């Protein structure tokens, strides 16, 4: 089969600047008629792929004017002349010369923006959940950048480990920020053996760690 | 409005069978090759098969070992994929796509996949369907509130706020699989602190696999 390799893997870029994603094919996609059978696609989070460029350089109908395709033979480039916040996503190249159709590994465009500290919120377990026999404690880190952030739980000033699950949203297509949830789940009996539940957050935009806590549950 | 709409994806057990459908509209269905592409969770795009306008040429990825059969009904403007002897690695979102140009010949594939459907999720697993339990995350500046959608299987769940009228500031986190074999996630929203107690907030959770729709009121403690 034909092997498609893309470069870079991750491409951080600020809006207004250009971005170039490279696609390399193990076999020449140029035919004797002078055409290259290489296609580019965009997949935003949770959406179907969308055709951007076909036959190497032809922009598909409806694609924004800032997308262009270049190259020939074994090397091609998707060029975004002026990146915008909504360009965050994954871009794939696909060879259309031979069967089976093969795709590149994909390139994720990250939108660089100014540092933004997280807004931290803590939610105690609801009475309805406690009546079911368990207690989930949720700590929210909202709209921050860069993506890197750390969360440390404390139960009566006892550091917690390996009992918390994290989830991170994809980069917001508008403000280019991230959000993170950290969920500490315990049984009602265990939850009722301790009083103070705290969530400590560290982030680049924070001059010092921020903490949020609450009482009750004992 | 060239529209492709997949259907049929659902939970299915290993070794079972499943038929996917793809309804086309807005163009001459009989003029185009049709494609099937899938995307397993956390992976890229994988081509599965394509079929010629009249269904004479049916090609598949070798790795499938002939377990899939692509068919076509030009009268009903419908594309099909019969998936047999399903395996765990078959779990993926399956897209159908139209090819603008047919094959040039000599085994070359059709080109220009200009329109893709929304995709239909197939989950190959032996675990049973289980609906979610929805709990509130109860909360001048800005306040935060949300809903805990816990213990459901399989994916997905859709979460709205105020029946879709509240979208600003909403963050519905990706689901996380727990040791129980079930998924859980939280959906949060930031709102004016002065709105707490005055503007009511409701999260509408929908879990199509279990036919579960739950509206939960999020009031301050
Ligand atoms: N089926
Ligand atoms: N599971």
């Amino acid at each position: 089969d034909i092997v498609m390799t893309q470069s870079p893997l991750s491409l951080p870029v600020t809006p207004g600047e250009p971005a170039s994603i490279s696609c390399r094919s193990s076999q020449s996609l140029l035919q004797s008629n002078g055409n290259n059978y290489l296609e580019w696609y965009l997949q935003k989070p949770g959406q179907s792929p969308q055709l951007l460029i076909y036959l190497g350089s032809n922009r598909a109908s409806g694609v924004p004017d800032r997308f262009s395709g270049s190259g020939s033979g074994t090397d091609f480039t998707l060029k975004i002349s002026r990146v915008e916040a909504e360009d965050a996503g994954v871009y794939y190249c696909m060879q259309a010369l031979q069967t089976p159709l093969t795709f590149g590994g994909g390139t994720k465009v990250e939108i660089k923006r100014t540092v933004a500290a997280p807004s931290v919120f803590i939610f105690p377990p609801s009475d309805e959940q406690l009546k079911s026999g368990t207690a989930s404690v949720v700590c929210l880190l909202n709209n921050f950048y860069p993506r890197e952030a750390k969360v440390q739980w404390k139960v009566d000033n006892a550091l917690q480990s390996g009992n918390s699950q994290e989830s991170v949203t994809e980069q917001d297509s508008k403000d280019s920020t991230y959000s993170l949830s950290s969920t500490l789940t315990l049984s009602k009996a265990d939850y009722e053996k301790h009083k103070v539940y705290a969530c400590e957050v560290t982030h680049q935009g924070l001059s010092s760690p921020v903490t949020k806590s609450f009482n009750r549950g004992e | 409005q060239v529209q492709l709409l997949e259907s049929g994806g659902k939970l299915v057990k290993p070794g079972g069978s499943l038929r996917l459908s793809c309804a086309a509209s807005g163009f001459t269905f009989s003029d185009h090759y049709m494609i099937w592409i899938r995307q397993a969770p956390g992976k890229g795009l994988e081509w599965i098969s394509y079929i010629s306008s009249s269904g004479s040429n049916t090609i598949y990825a070798d790795s499938l070992m002939g377990r899939f059969t692509i068919s076509r009904d030009n009268a009903k403007n419908s594309l099909y994929l019969q998936m047999n002897s399903l395996r765990t690695e078959d779990t993926a979102v399956y897209y159908c796509a139209r090819a603008k140009w047919g094959t040039m010949g000599r085994g070359a594939p059709p080109t220009i996949y200009d329109h893709w459907g929304q995709g239909t999720l197939v989950t190959v697993s032996s675990a049973s369907t289980k609906g979610p339990s929805v709990f509130p995350l109860a909360p001048g500046g800005t306040a935060a509130l949300g809903c805990l959608v816990k213990d459901y299987f399989p994916e997905p769940v859709t979460v709205s706020w105020n029946s879709g009228a509240l979208t600003s500031g909403v963050h519905t986190f990706p689901a996380v699989l727990q040791s129980s074999g079930l998924y859980s996630l939280s959906s949060v929203v930031t709102v004016p602190s002065s709105s707490l107690g005055t503007q009511t907030y409701i999260c509408n959770v929908n879990h199509k696999p279990s036919n579960t729709k739950v509206d939960k009121r999020v009031e301050p403690k």
